This record gives C-alpha cells, structure tokens and sequence, in this order.
C-alpha cells in the first residue's frame, strides 16, 4: 500500500455509482456510443492533488468496462472528469493505474 | 533494514 | 530540541509550494523537497529539482512513477544514479514517460540517506530540529481533503503501514494553545490549505507520520 499508489479493490458504493452516472455522458461524448445502464462494480482510489477513481463498471450482459475519473479537490469549482477508459474488460480484470 | 511502507 | 522549529523562518531553505496534479508523484515531491532544503541549508543555493526524473527513472529503487513510491528509495535513486537535475531542464509533465536523465545536467547530489526508524516520531522531531526537513508518508482520509487551517487531527486514520498514502515534507514543528503539531509542506499547489501547508497533530504518530520517514544527507 505504497504512497501515491492505488488502494486495495473495494466494492462499489452509491457515491461511486453516482460518479459513474455523472460521468457516463463523457464516456459517450468520446466513444460516440450509447450505453445502457452502467453499473459500478468495484473500485480503487489513488491520492493525487485530488482523487483518481478507477471504476470497474458492469455494462452489458457480461461486458465490463474500466473507467478512470479524477475528482478535484474541494478547493476550486470543478466537476468529475473522465480522464481515461479501458474497454472490453472482464468481471475479474483487476483495476489498475492508467 | 529498507523502509517497509512503500514496498508491497 | 526547541519547543519549536521552522526552516522557512530560518531562511531561504524551503522552496515554493509545488503542484503535482492528477499524477501519483507526491512521493517525488517529498524527495525533491528535502534535498532542495538540504542543499540550501548546506550552501545557500535554493534550487528547484525535477520530479519527472523520479517519475521517469526511479523504477529500480522500487518506485512506480505516477502510480506511487517512497522518498527513501527516491533518495537512493538520486545517490546511485549520481545526481538529479532541476525543473528547467527536465520539465514536470505528470505522466509516465521514459527516462530522459542527462548526467552532465544533474544539479543536486545525495551522498547518504538518513532513515528515521519505524514509528519513531521523536527521531523525526530531532532531525527536523537539528538537520533538515523530513520527507514522510501517512494515511490520508477524505477529511483531510477539505483541510483549510488549524491542526489536522484524525480518529479516522489508523497508524499502520498497511495504508499510509501520501508523502509530504515536515518543515518544522510547534505548539498551539497546548496541542503540539507539525508544520507540513504539501504538493497540491499553494491554493490548498494554508498556502500549500498543513499542520498535523504531533505526538500520536497521527495517521503514521512516523511510519516510513526519511531525510537525505547531500553530497556537497
Ligand atoms: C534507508 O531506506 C531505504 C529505502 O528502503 C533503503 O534503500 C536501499 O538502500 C540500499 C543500500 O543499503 C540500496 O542498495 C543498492 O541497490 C542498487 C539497486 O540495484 C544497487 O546499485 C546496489 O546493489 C546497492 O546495494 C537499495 O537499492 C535500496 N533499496 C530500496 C528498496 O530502495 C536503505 O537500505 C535504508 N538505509 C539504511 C542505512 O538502513
């Protein structure tokens, strides 16, 4: 559990879920797709000048995606940002830095 | 001994 | 040791506050912090060392660029690697790049590295008081994010080396009304907290201040 690394994997929470719902329009403004429901399945946190969520989202029968959102620091006025996303992920693929 | 904290 | 200590006050020994962004480079910011201070304390030259160097090359001393690392190990990198350049010659980018170290351009050196025993807070108190600002790690819970002023205490963190997650620079220590604290330099830009700074409660190994801390002896 090094400094600046990623936390252990934790199950997703209602806040995480919310994050994925606030962020889902962004995944879409980029992939130009239209996903159905995206369900927060698991996640990891990383401490930067703010937080970097690494969300494992279940969206498609047994199709999983790995989104990466950066949450700003309470300070200035800024929302969640989709700073990355891996697609074609499995139910077990471990969440990781990227 | 090496600092165990930022290791594994 | 004095009831208080503060390298900023003593002089041009502490660099400006740096911003590290969305990259897990906070460890590199402890390292560059300490060393800068050491050099200055020892010579009067205030230098701004490049963190990307550590982000791009420390790999061997068990670090992992933007996804983490520890300052002690960073110090070893600087030693064995034989130097570290500063910002103007190796700009900070926040992402994983491949090493661009250039030997004739390193501007700061590490001769040896002082490792403050595990959980030994007073040794930090000594070092910070008698020799240098100490680079350190601790568990950062959400509370911590809101931080604006005063002395940050926590009943949320647990002082174990199983979840410390943020390296910082102890630039002093002191006392407030009766509660003891640490004067700490952070790497989140001057806007956060007390102009980049925060004050954690001293004496309880709060969040693990004393878990894996160090300071470096500069080759000068
Ligand atoms: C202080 O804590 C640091 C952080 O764990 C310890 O760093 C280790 O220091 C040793 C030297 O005692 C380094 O050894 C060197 O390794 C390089 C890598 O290949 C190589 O050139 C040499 O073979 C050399 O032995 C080691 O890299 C480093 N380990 C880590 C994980 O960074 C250090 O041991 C502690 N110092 C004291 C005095 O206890």
């Amino acid at each position: 559990m090094i400094p600046g690394g990623l936390s252990e994997a934790k199950p997703a929470t209602p806040e995480i879920q919310e994050i994925v719902d606030k962020v889902k329009p962004q995944l879409e403004e980029k992939t130009n797709e239209t996903y159905g429901k995206l369900e927060a399945v698991q996640y990891k946190t990383q401490v930067v000048a703010g937080t970097n969520y690494y969300i494992k989202v279940r969206a498609g029968d047994n199709k999983y995606m790995h989104l990466k959102v950066f949450k700003s620091l309470p300070g200035q006025n800024e929302d969640l940002v989709l700073t990355g996303y891996q697609v074609d992920k499995n139910k077990d693929d471990e969440l990781t830095g990227f | 001994e090496p600092q165990n904290c930022s290791a594994t | 040791y004095p009831p208080s200590m503060d390298w900023r006050k003593k002089g041009n020994f502490v660099s400006p506050v740096k911003n590290q962004g969305s990259c897990g480079s906070c460890w590199t910011f402890s390292t560059t912090g300490a060393l800068e201070s050491a050099v200055a304390i020892a010579t009067g030259k205030m230098l701004s060392l490049a963190e990307q160097q550590l982000v791009d090359c420390a790999q061997n001393f068990n670090n992992h660029g933007c996804q983490g690392g520890l300052p002690s190990q960073a110090f070893e990198y600087i030693r064995y690697n034989k130097g570290i350049m500063g910002e103007d010659t190796y700009p900070y980018k926040g992402q994983d790049d491949h090493c661009k170290f250039q030997p004739d351009k390193a501007i700061a050196f590490v001769k040896d590295v002082a490792n403050i025993t595990m959980n030994d807070e007073e040794a930090m108190v000594e070092a910070v008081a008698l020799y240098n600002p100490v680079s350190f790690a601790f568990e950062v819970t959400n509370d911590f994010l809101m931080y604006r002023k005063g002395i940050y205490s926590s009943t949320s963190c647990h002082k174990t080396p199983d979840k410390v997650n943020h390296a910082v620079l102890a630039v002093g220590y002191g006392e407030e009304n009766g509660i003891p604290y640490w004067i700490v330099k952070n790497s989140w830009g001057p806007q956060w907290g007390m102009n980049g700074y925060f004050l954690i409660e001293r004496g309880k190994n709060m969040c693990g201040l004393a878990a894996c801390a160090s300071y470096p002896i500069p080759l000068v």
